């Protein structure tokens, strides 16, 4: 079960992949959606994290490569990349192992690590954060 | 050291028993294309022997080579997916 705040975020960026009519949901949507979620932030403001050349970046690339549905028909909704759908059951499986009953965005965060072919998480990386970053401070806080 | 992650090219594969309607089918329906492109892109597949469908991030393709693959799994086809890095 995911906390009401990142269900929150979760359902407020898919609701904006309709708004722009988005085939797909990527982890990219994701994490995205995600600069905006308490938990999520937080824990990437801690490590000193460009709040904005994230989001820019994103943004951005989310553009670019996202296929967009054909105006003509709306017997199509958006449908979440397989990295997604991974992304979240690594988030929602490891909470279950530590029995809280609540799955976190900082949860999701560092499981978008883990789709190490993701832009998501390629940028992450750019931005000098790391799992273990992620991981400690969620952790500890240090 | 570090690199964005690469783009992927989408394939698809020509069989003897899945009917050309069937792929031609798959490219509209799952690429977009109109008749005049889909058709031809198949004569690709089949006389090629193979066809790129379109090229995007692996994260996509990784997407759109299940869901064809699915259509096709269900539709009772061999047609193959696949996808390569570009």
């Amino acid at each position: 079960m995911l906390n009401q705040e990142l269900e929150l975020s979760l359902n407020m960026a898919f609701a904006r992949a309709r708004e722009h009519r988005h085939e797909f949901m990527t982890v990219e949507h994701l994490l995205l959606a995600l600069l905006s979620n308490p938990s999520a932030r937080e824990a990437l403001e801690a490590c000193s994290v460009d709040l904005v050349a994230l989001r820019q970046e994103l943004e951005a690339f989310i553009e670019q490569t996202t296929p967009v549905l054909p105006a003509s028909e709306e017997e199509r909704d958006t449908q979440p990349t397989l990295s997604f759908q991974r992304v979240l059951q690594r988030a929602v499986f490891h909470v279950q192992s530590s029995g809280r009953n609540e799955v976190t965005g900082a949860n999701v965060l560092v499981a978008i690590f883990s789709e190490q072919e993701s832009q998501a998480a390629y940028l992450l990386r750019k931005h000098e954060v790391s799992r273990l970053d992620v991981v400690n401070f969620i952790s500890h806080g240090t | 050291a570090l690199k964005p992650p690469s783009m992927y090219k989408v394939i698809l594969v020509n069989d003897d028993y899945t009917p050309m309607e069937f792929v031609i089918d798959v490219l509209q329906k799952f690429f977009s294309y109109d008749v005049e492109r889909a058709t031809q892109l198949m004569l690709a597949v089949h006389y090629q022997g193979k066809a790129i469908c379109g090229v995007f991030t692996a994260e996509v393709a990784e997407t759109k080579v299940a869901m064809v693959n699915k259509y096709a799994r269900e539709n009772e086809h061999p047609l193959l997916c696949t996808l390569e890095k570009a």
